[PDB]
RNA sequence: CCGAGGGUAGGGCCCGUGACUGGGGCGAAGUCGUAACAAGGUAGCUGUACCGGAAGGUGCGGCUGGAU
RNA sequence: UGGGAGAGGGUGGUGGAAUUCCCGGAGUAGCGGUGAAAUGCGCAGAUACCGGGAGGAACGCCGAUGGCGAAGGCAGCCACCUGGUCCACCCGUGACGCUGAGGCGCGAAAGCGUGGGGAGCAAACCGGAUUAGAUACCCGGGUAGUCCACGCCCUAAACG
RNA sequence: CGAUGUCGGCUCGUCGCAUCCUGGGGCUGAAGAAGGUCCCAAGGGUUGGGCUGUUCGCCCAUUAAAGCGGCACGCGAGCUG
RNA sequence: GAAUGCCGGCAUGAGUAACGAUAAAGAGGGUGAGAAUCCCUCUCGCCGUAAGCCCAAGGGUUCCUACGCAAUGGUCGUCAGCGUAGGGUUAGGCGGGACCUAAGGUGAAGCCGAAAGGCGUAGCCGAAGGGCAGCCGGUUAAUAUUCCGGCCCUUCCCGCAGGUGCGAUGGGGGGACGCUCUAGGCUAGGGGGACCGGAGCCAUGGACGAGCCCGGCCAGAAGCGCAGGGUGGGAGGUAGGCAAAUCCGCCUCCCAACAAGCUCUGCGUGGUGGGGAAGCCCGGGUGACAACCCCCCGAAGCCAGGGAGCCAAGAAAAGCCUCUAAGCACAACCUGCGGGAACCCGUACCGCAAACCGACACAGGUGGGCGGGUGCAAGAGCACUCAGGCGCGCGGGAGAACCCUCGCCAAGGAACUCUGCAAGUUGGCCCCGUAACUUCGGGAGAAGGGGUGCUCCCUGGGGUGAUGAGCCCCGGGGAGCCGCAGUGAACAGGCUCUGGCGACUGUUUACCAAAAACACAGCUCUCUGCGAACUCGUAAGAGGAGGUAUAGGGAGCGACGCUUGCCCGGUGCCGGAAGGUCAAGGGGAGGGGUGCAAGCCCCGAACCGAAGCCCCGGUGAACGGCGGCCGUAACUAUAACGGUCCUAAGGUAGCGAAAUUCCUUGUCGGGUAAGUUCCGACCUGCACGAAAAGCGUAACGACCGGAGCGCUGUCUCGGCGAGGGACCCGGUGAAAUUGAACUGGCCGUGAAGAUGCGGCCUACCCGUGGCAGGACGAAAAGACCCCGUGGAGCUUUACUGCAGCC
RNA sequence: GAGCUAGCCCUGGCCAGGGUGAAGCUGGGGUGAGACCCAGUGGAGGCCCGAACCGGUGGGGGAUGCAAACCCCUCGGAUGA
RNA sequence: UGGUUCGUGGAGCCAUGGGGGAAUCUGGGCGGACCACCGCCUAAGGCUAAGUACUCCGGGUGACCGAUAGCGCACCAGUAC
């Protein structure tokens, strides 16, 4: 049956995207942490 | 008249529609329609603030002239009477001799081809706008401004009307459709006559589907809920209210007056609604 | 082929009968009240409506077959 | 053809009196009600009086033993649309008539449906008295209804 | 109680005998036939339905008889639910 | 040495279950160290509204080719969506961008918020919507509307010529719209042809035939033809379309008018460019100078912005046209022609699936288009089959129990059982014919029954032709033939009587409840006069509503029919400007501290002083309530009646052993041979009752009861048969569980149910297929129960607060 | 965190075929006119049968599954809330 | 109301959301309600090194670890998943 993952590249980008993150004080701080952790990709890679 | 249907289906049995015989044109004036942004009950927060709404038939807001003193002395020919889905009432398409076309809430007894006019000097005839101070006392009137130059507010719904009961200084005394006796400013425009389509109230929807067409989504009794939801929630099996009957928000829904007491407009309200 | 009739199925009328139920007639030596006949002690009757242990009462309109 | 009387009917208007209610003014120890009372109303200011507003219903005097209609019925007043009927002329038609099983229409009040309207009145109902009891009569309240539009209902001491 | 699944039904049995039947008897207010009552006896047998979830019971038609109990009110790593 | 400890390794179960749809396989030939599994041929089966083809998501090299088989592949492997390497994605016209707007998002102005931030008409962003210029064929191992070929076309720049008041983000027009039904004429697609083309074939008894088999088109500017869409013309006036206006709107006259005209699109033809089968031969050659036509069927697609009807009344903006404004008129725009210019991104391959979402090459999920033929009334249904694609990534055997799915069955026909659960029966279409009841629609496919194939003969109406042949469609009437059987296979109601609940179609516990529950039209209370009430928010702002009492919010009830009684003491709500109480504050008699003093400081009575409560009254479709004892009638029984106590007032109508009745399987009647159920009554209703509505009600129901008919393996009562497992052999090979084990019965004993203690009895060692009584078997640190001064959700006249309102 | 799920908003798309035959319209009958009746036309509906599609009624299978909700048969809605 | 040890306490002091509202030294604040006395200080403007906190980085040193330890990572680790 229909499951929880229904990939959509626009939805993925317009939600967890870098521009979404930087728009919000919570999101900006997410990037801070991920960067501080040394994480290789601060934002979900998506194929545009 | 109100059209009745033969019961060839369970819900056709009680379903009744309007007669639509007063209607002359079946298309809206393109010049005068704008798209209606549907709200679905929700506000700018996205939050439902009025419940059980949405999914109504797509409708197109016909711009109505509630000022009408916008064109004093300038007459107009009643060109057509049209359907307006945005209101209980019917609308009339006025071809002003100025060339300008406008919509007004069609009064009861209007005529395709009759001419009307707004102004103090205007006759006391159907569909004519005047300030109240020039309208004869006792004459029935509709579409009344509440304050000067603020647009018609009172008596706009189908069949509704107000009657002048006398004057007192700058103000006059109106009997609003509710039955409330209120002081309206004498310089407020009103249109002699009563709103047409008086048969509106005698319409039986007939089915659950028709309510949906009107954007009215199903209502849920407080009693049919749980304690987290409604004050009337819970109870094993059915149950009486078990408290004073209340809204979902707790406030009492039987008899409790909610109009603000120190409201400045109290000075101009004589007698509260009756019945 | 038709055909007495037999068979399956479904209707219509009439008769007997039926837990129980409704009111009716007669019985009288019972209990309850006293509605009508006199102005019957609130004039009566009537169609209708509602109501009451019961007769009845009351409303609305009608008749005199109402005393004075 | 020429007249006439009349609450005959339908619709739209409009006029005064009175009751109730609301606001104002003035005034105070009771008002009300009955066979007598009580319930009720009244110093939280009633009743009685004056001014004003809202609203509904019914139309005093004329009014009469009267008029009209087939009956039910119909009453302040104006206009409109409309029926029946009586009189004179003796002019036209030339028996074209009377009656009427069925049929159709009308049909007081009460009652019903949808919607308005609601002052007075008032089934139901509540209370006060009377009573042996009083699910009545009398008294203070009071809901349908009484009123309008529309459709039913089709009864009567619808009687001369 | 770091779990010993519960009524009744179905299936499959097996056991006790305080025996319902059949077998052997004593007494009888046992003439006969049919019973009553106690004794010995567990080998085998102990039907089909109606009602109710029912066990139980009542009822129908039979029968030699339509026994009563134990086995975690036998049996859900066998079924039903 | 233990913590159901943590991390790792390795055991057990065990050569065990399984190896993923029962659509299916066999042989021959090649390759290779190795072949059931890779390649080739033949034979067989499966899908064919797909299991075929094409899009869009998503995936991201999986594409093609060469070389490989450690691992991945549920087996094998020489093969592969796997490993290595190389190659492959070509656009002014397809899609998106350099165009437009939708919700929404963002947001100059502005508003708000302790900060972070929240809003906000315009503008901008935003598309699978509007707009917009490419069709046919050929070519590669792999791309093509992209390369090539032919035939067409758009925009931009420049120039030429002719034309004109040119000129805009400004004005107007247009773009611009629903649902259902639908006309005319075409196209797509399809069927037939005795006509045209074609390699061939004559078998096995017949056929050299109007024989069989195969094919008989595609695109194409201008012009023309057919079919449709769009659209009135001229003048005069003009005060409106926030400037201007010759445009638009409005008024008037004159013509035109269901036409014509002008214009746009579709289809046909169209110069020209292509394609072109079966068979045969080693993807290509051939067929072939291929033929390329006629008749019929015909769309849901095109003409289209067509028509009609209906109510629930059906986007925007740009492109486009027109109007003018600054400006500018040797400029500009328009029209034709010519030359030049035309960028970015995508393009492979999967795409109902082994490449997407499901940890898997997972019997699941995934939007749009195409989806042929014949037969069955029709159709996308069903059976077969074309094209195309597959036989499902372990096999070979055996022919036990048992399980699954399926077939049949003597006599009986529900005796089964909680229940006809299940399985039978019934089954499409044409005709005949259909009851109570009813809201007159229905109930109704009621019920029940007759017909159903084929052959010959006769005749009727339609469509396309022409009015005829031919084709196709819809019939009618005779007379015959065969079988057990004619919707001969597949797809396709069992029916009736009667009660409860709910009016009804709908909705719901995603993953144990689809119901009587929720919703529902409808009814009634109630709040709200508009900056509405109410809701969200600290606010701004929103929703309500661009609505205005025939409206909007809240509550209850729940189509409809007939109805909805009595109690206002208490609670709630509404009204009451008296009275009583009541906080801050006003007031300051009086009293105090301190100072030598004026002074400073402090306590402080009467008195005034809101809402709220008290208080007076109203209110039930507001929260709610709606008694008891005793006496009494020509026999008994009973109580119309009376008496009394209590109450705020003591249940009205209707209904009642009921979705309610404890006693209870109440009593009586019905049905049955027998009825704790069911239906009808009765009423001492433990403990119905009138909008938490009362009582009924046609129709409706995968709701829950009762009965009968029909038919049945449900049963008496089981038997046989089929396939997939189970079993055997080859390949691969788990799992929970597991203190260690050399793990028997009885009777006892033992923490009270012993393989493990005692006494007996019995017992050679080890397996395999089977059954489940025991190991208080496995699983889950019992959901029940209790306990903990454990935790949560919910309630209130518990406490104490806060928002909110006064 | 609304790529599952709930509701709403914008913009698109889908629902083979068959059956029933409301209003209306026309013609006729009827009447003072009517109401109304009758035939033909017409094509309404939370209308009927039934695919796609949306469901999830009963049974069986499955239960270390093909599957952390599947499979077979049966059944509901299918122009509409 | 907050701050201070100060929870309304006899509650001053410092700060201030509301209302009232001065004076310039003969001004004013304070020394724990208040009054006197004796004293201390000069509010409603601003700036100011050093001594102090921390350790991304660099270095030195360990009765610190020695690959289940020591940082999550000694290894291409905030990676694979
Ligand atoms: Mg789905
Ligand atoms: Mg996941
Ligand atoms: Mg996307
Ligand atoms: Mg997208
Ligand atoms: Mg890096
Ligand atoms: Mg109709
Ligand atoms: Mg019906
Ligand atoms: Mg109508
Ligand atoms: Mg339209
Ligand atoms: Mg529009
Ligand atoms: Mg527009
Ligand atoms: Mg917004
Ligand atoms: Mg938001
Ligand atoms: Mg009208
Ligand atoms: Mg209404
Ligand atoms: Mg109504
Ligand atoms: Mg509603
Ligand atoms: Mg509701
Ligand atoms: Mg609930
Ligand atoms: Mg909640
Ligand atoms: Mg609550
Ligand atoms: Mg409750
Ligand atoms: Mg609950
Ligand atoms: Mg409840
Ligand atoms: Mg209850
Ligand atoms: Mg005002
Ligand atoms: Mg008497
Ligand atoms: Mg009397
Ligand atoms: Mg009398
Ligand atoms: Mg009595
Ligand atoms: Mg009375
Ligand atoms: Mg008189
Ligand atoms: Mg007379
Ligand atoms: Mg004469
Ligand atoms: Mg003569
Ligand atoms: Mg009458
Ligand atoms: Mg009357
Ligand atoms: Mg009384
Ligand atoms: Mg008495
Ligand atoms: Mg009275
Ligand atoms: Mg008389
Ligand atoms: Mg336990
Ligand atoms: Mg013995
Ligand atoms: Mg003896
Ligand atoms: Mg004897
Ligand atoms: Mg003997
Ligand atoms: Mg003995
Ligand atoms: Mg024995
Ligand atoms: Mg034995
Ligand atoms: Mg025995
Ligand atoms: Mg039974
Ligand atoms: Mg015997
Ligand atoms: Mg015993
Ligand atoms: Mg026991
Ligand atoms: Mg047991
Ligand atoms: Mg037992
Ligand atoms: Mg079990
Ligand atoms: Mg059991
Ligand atoms: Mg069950
Ligand atoms: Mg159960
Ligand atoms: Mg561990
Ligand atoms: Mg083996
Ligand atoms: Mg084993
Ligand atoms: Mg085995
Ligand atoms: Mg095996
Ligand atoms: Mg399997
Ligand atoms: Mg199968
Ligand atoms: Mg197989
Ligand atoms: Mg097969
Ligand atoms: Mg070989
Ligand atoms: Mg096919
Ligand atoms: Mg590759
Ligand atoms: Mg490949
Ligand atoms: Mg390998
Ligand atoms: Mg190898
Ligand atoms: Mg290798
Ligand atoms: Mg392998
Ligand atoms: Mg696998
Ligand atoms: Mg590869
Ligand atoms: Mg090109
Ligand atoms: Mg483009
Ligand atoms: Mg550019
Ligand atoms: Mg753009
Ligand atoms: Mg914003
Ligand atoms: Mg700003
Ligand atoms: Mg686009
Ligand atoms: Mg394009
Ligand atoms: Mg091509
Ligand atoms: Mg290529
Ligand atoms: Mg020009
Ligand atoms: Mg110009
Ligand atoms: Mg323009
Ligand atoms: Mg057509
Ligand atoms: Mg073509
Ligand atoms: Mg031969
Ligand atoms: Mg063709
Ligand atoms: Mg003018
Ligand atoms: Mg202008
Ligand atoms: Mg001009
Ligand atoms: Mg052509
Ligand atoms: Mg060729
Ligand atoms: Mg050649
Ligand atoms: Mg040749
Ligand atoms: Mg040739
Ligand atoms: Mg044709
Ligand atoms: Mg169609
Ligand atoms: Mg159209
Ligand atoms: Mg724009
Ligand atoms: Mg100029
Ligand atoms: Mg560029
Ligand atoms: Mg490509
Ligand atoms: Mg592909
Ligand atoms: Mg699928
Ligand atoms: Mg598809
Ligand atoms: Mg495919
Ligand atoms: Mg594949
Ligand atoms: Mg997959
Ligand atoms: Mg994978
Ligand atoms: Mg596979
Ligand atoms: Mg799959
Ligand atoms: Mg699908
Ligand atoms: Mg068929
Ligand atoms: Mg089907
Ligand atoms: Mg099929
Ligand atoms: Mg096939
Ligand atoms: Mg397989
Ligand atoms: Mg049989
Ligand atoms: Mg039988
Ligand atoms: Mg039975
Ligand atoms: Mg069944
Ligand atoms: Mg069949
Ligand atoms: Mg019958
Ligand atoms: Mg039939
Ligand atoms: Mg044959
Ligand atoms: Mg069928
Ligand atoms: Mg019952
Ligand atoms: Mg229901
Ligand atoms: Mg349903
Ligand atoms: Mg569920
Ligand atoms: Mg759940
Ligand atoms: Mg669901
Ligand atoms: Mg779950
Ligand atoms: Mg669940
Ligand atoms: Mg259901
Ligand atoms: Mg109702
Ligand atoms: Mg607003
Ligand atoms: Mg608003
Ligand atoms: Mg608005
Ligand atoms: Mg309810
Ligand atoms: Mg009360
Ligand atoms: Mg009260
Ligand atoms: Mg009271
Ligand atoms: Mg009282
Ligand atoms: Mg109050
Ligand atoms: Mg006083
Ligand atoms: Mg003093
Ligand atoms: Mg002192
Ligand atoms: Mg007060
Ligand atoms: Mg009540
Ligand atoms: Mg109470
Ligand atoms: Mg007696
Ligand atoms: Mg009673
Ligand atoms: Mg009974
Ligand atoms: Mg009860
Ligand atoms: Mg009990
Ligand atoms: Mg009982
Ligand atoms: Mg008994
Ligand atoms: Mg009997
Ligand atoms: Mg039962
Ligand atoms: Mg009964
Ligand atoms: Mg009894
Ligand atoms: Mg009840
Ligand atoms: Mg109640
Ligand atoms: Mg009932
Ligand atoms: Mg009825
Ligand atoms: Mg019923
Ligand atoms: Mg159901
Ligand atoms: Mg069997
Ligand atoms: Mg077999
Ligand atoms: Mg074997
Ligand atoms: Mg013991
Ligand atoms: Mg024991
Ligand atoms: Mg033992
Ligand atoms: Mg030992
Ligand atoms: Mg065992
Ligand atoms: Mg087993
Ligand atoms: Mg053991
Ligand atoms: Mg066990
Ligand atoms: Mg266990
Ligand atoms: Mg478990
Ligand atoms: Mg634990
Ligand atoms: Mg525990
Ligand atoms: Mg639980
Ligand atoms: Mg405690
Ligand atoms: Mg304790
Ligand atoms: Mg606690
Ligand atoms: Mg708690
Ligand atoms: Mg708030
Ligand atoms: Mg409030
Ligand atoms: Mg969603
Ligand atoms: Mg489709
Ligand atoms: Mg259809
Ligand atoms: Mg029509
Ligand atoms: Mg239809
Ligand atoms: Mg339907
Ligand atoms: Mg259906
Ligand atoms: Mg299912
Ligand atoms: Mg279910
Ligand atoms: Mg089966
Ligand atoms: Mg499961
Ligand atoms: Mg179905
Ligand atoms: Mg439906
Ligand atoms: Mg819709
Ligand atoms: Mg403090
Ligand atoms: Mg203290
Ligand atoms: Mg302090
Ligand atoms: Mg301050
Ligand atoms: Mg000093
Ligand atoms: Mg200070
Ligand atoms: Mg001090
Ligand atoms: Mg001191
Ligand atoms: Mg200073
Ligand atoms: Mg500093
Ligand atoms: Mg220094
Ligand atoms: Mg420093
Ligand atoms: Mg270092
Ligand atoms: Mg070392
Ligand atoms: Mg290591
Ligand atoms: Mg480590
Ligand atoms: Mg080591
Ligand atoms: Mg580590």
């Amino acid at each position: 049956m229909k499951r929880t993952w229904q990939p959509n590249r626009r939805k993925r980008a317009k939600t967890h995207g870098f521009r979404a993150r930087m728009r919000t004080p919570g999101g900006r701080k997410v990037l801070k942490r991920r960067r501080q952790k040394g994480r290789w990709r601060l934002t979900p890679a998506v194929r545009k | 008249a109100v059209k009745k249907f033969k019961p060839y289906t369970p819900s056709r049995r009680f379903m009744t529609v309007a007669d639509f015989s007063e209607i002359t044109k079946t298309e809206p004036e393109k010049s005068l329609v704008k798209p209606l942004k549907k709200t679905g009950g929700r506000n700018n927060q996205g939050r439902i603030t009025v419940r059980f709404r949405g999914g109504g038939h797509k409708r197109l807001y016909r711009i109505i002239d509630f000022k009408r003193w916008d064109k004093v002395g300038i007459p107009a020919k009643v060109a057509a009477i049209e359907y307006d889905p945005n209101r209980s009432a019917r609308i009339a398409l006025l071809h002003y001799v100025d060339g300008e076309k406008r919509y007004i809430i069609a009064p009861d007894g209007l005529q395709v081809g009759q001419q009307v006019v707004a102004g103090p000097d205007a006759p006391i005839q159907v569909g004519n706008a005047l300030p109240l101070r020039f309208i004869p006392v006792g004459t029935v009137v509709h579409a009344v401004e509440l304050e000067p130059k603020k647009g018609a507010k009172l008596a706009r719904a189908a069949g509704t009307s107000a009657q002048i009961q006398g004057r007192e200084g700058d103000y006059v005394i109106l009997r609003l459709p509710s039955g409330e006796l209120r002081k309206v400013h004498g310089e407020c425009y009103a249109t002699v006559g009563a709103v047409g389509n008086a048969d509106h109230k005698n319409i039986v929807l007939g089915k659950a589907g028709r309510s949906r067409w009107l954007g009215r989504r199903p209502h849920v009794r407080g009693a049919a809920m749980n304690p987290v939801d409604h004050p009337h929630g819970g109870g094993e099996g059915r149950a009486p209210r078990g408290r004073p009957p209340a809204s979902p928000w707790g406030w009492q829904t039987k008899g409790l007056k909610t109009r603000k007491r120190r409201k400045p407009s109290s000075r101009f309200i004589i007698a509260r609604r009756k019945k």
